[PDB]
């Protein structure tokens, strides 16, 4: 199975310069450049996070 | 970049060539620009803002053209909606965008929904002529996938990047046959790449294009021409000889059978012949693999490489890359990526995740396996599903 896609693995996740966020599967080494804000999580948890804090899909340095 | 920079460039380089072909109507690189920056006049008139997002409901035509150049040049956003949805669709598409004007025709009108203001390209109205500008960051179109469907919000950046990519090897000379759905991002083809290399965009004749038309169109000297997998199939099957003529055949989205691909080499030796790949997520191609003159294809259909400034991945389930020959996940980085998709933060962090080769960096998940040649070719190798 997918790992980004398994609904029963355990999820971190994480932010990066710009405020993007990004599932990631709490096994994987983070990348260079993000940094883990939430989990390790259920992936339900992890999508609900994202709900409530990533309010603006616009680039920080758009907005700045 | 920005597809209005590049094409400016282009106004400023042979402002007398002819952009755009639509039946009797001819309009020049100068009379496009002018065109569209008095429409552009007219929706910063009425207080749109940079980012706004404008709706959009015509039959392809040059006042098309004019349409989606004036909403980038008022600093806005364009949502494109095929005059032959049925109305739901048009409602769903035009709340979720969150579109508050909507240009239209005398003949599209009835199809704006009711709330929405409608601007009637026709119309003329005591606004200057002005224009806010495109800048890469900035919110360029919002297309809607085929699934409940979702807008993908595609910057500007990343328009540019696909548009004005050297590998199209678009020049003055050429003729870009437009007749897919501005509403699908191979119109990204059709319409921008001719315009930001010089060549002009060339009107289908209302209707599908069907070989026959095809035929006609290259007598009248259209040079290339993209069709879906579906009708590339069908054309290669029953009449592969009517794209002798063209310049360049270009096919992708469905699959694409090697056999297609042959018929047509045999019928037409001459006929560059590109596969492309790509979800809309990440700006209308990400890979292709171009069949040369004269070469034959074998009996892999590649969806071939990278395009020029962009990186593909395939990775394990433990997101290790994999050797050639072997099968995993396919990820697309570097440029076209869209900004995500419009009001569902949680499905872009889904699937636009952080990309281990860049640092901060985000990748596509297509949701499609791959597997690499030892060449660095991808083949495709289905869904993960
Ligand atoms: C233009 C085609 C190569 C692919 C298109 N972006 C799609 O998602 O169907
Ligand atoms: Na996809």
């Amino acid at each position: 199975t997918n790992p980004f896609d398994n609904e029963d693995g355990s999820f971190l996740v994480l932010v990066n310069g710009e405020g993007q966020h990004s599932l990631w599967p709490a096994f994987a080494e983070v990348p260079d450049g993000w940094t883990g804000v939430h989990g390790p999580a259920s992936r339900q948890d992890c999508l609900g996070y994202v709900e409530q804090n990533w309010t603006d899909l616009r680039p920080k340095s758009l907005i700045s | 970049s920005t597809v209005p920079e590049l094409l400016a460039r282009q106004v400023t380089r042979a402002p007398d060539a002819v952009a755009v072909v639509d039946r009797d109507r001819v309009l020049t690189y100068r009379e496009l620009d002018e065109l569209a920056g008095r429409l552009s006049g007219r929706l910063i008139g009425r207080g749109v803002r940079r980012g706004d997002r404008v709706a959009v409901l015509l039959d392809r035509s040059a006042d098309l053209v004019v349409t989606l150049l004036a909403i980038w040049k008022a600093g806005a956003a364009y949502v494109p909606v095929d005059a032959g949805y049925p109305a739901p669709r048009v409602a769903f598409m035009v709340a979720d965008s969150g579109a508050s004007r909507m240009v239209c025709s005398a003949a599209t009108r009835d199809g704006v929904p009711e709330g929405i203001e409608a601007i009637v390209v026709t119309d003329e109205e005591a606004f200057e002529a002005s224009a806010a500008g495109a800048r890469p960051g900035d919110l360029a179109y919002v297309m809607y996938t085929s699934g409940i469907p979702k807008g993908v919000a595609v910057p500007h950046r990343s328009v540019a990047e696909l548009a004005g990519n050297p590998g199209w090897a678009v020049e003055p000379g050429d003729a870009v046959l437009m007749h897919a759905p501005y509403a699908f991002d191979a119109s990204l083809f059709e319409i921008w790449v001719p315009l930001v290399s010089g060549g002009r965009v060339v009107i289908a004749e209302p209707g599908p294009v069907d070989a026959r038309r095809l035929r006609e169109a290259i007598s009248s000297g259209v040079t290339r021409a993209y069709l879906t997998a579906g009708s590339f199939r069908a054309v290669a099957e029953e009449s592969p000889e009517s794209f002798a003529g063209l310049r360049e055949v270009l096919t992708g989205g469905d699959v694409v059978p090697a056999h297609a691909v042959a018929r047509v080499r045999s019928a037409c030796p001459r006929v560059r012949i590109r596969h492309m790949y790509g979800p809309t997520e990440t700006t209308m191609c990400a890979t292709w693999h171009l069949l040369e003159p004269g070469d034959e294809i074998g009996p892999v259909l590649p969806i071939g490489r990278p395009l020029p400034g962009r990186r593909a991945q395939v990775l394990d389930a433990s997101l290790r890359a994999v050797a050639p020959g072997v099968i995993g996940d396919l990820y697309l980085s570097g440029a076209g990526l869209a900004d995500g998709y419009l009001r569902r933060a949680g499905l872009t962090a889904e699937r636009f995740v952080a990309d281990p080769s860049a640092p901060g960096a985000r990748m596509y998940r297509t949701g499609d396996l791959a597997q690499w040649t030892a060449d660095g070719a991808l083949l495709f190798a289905g869904r993960a599903d």
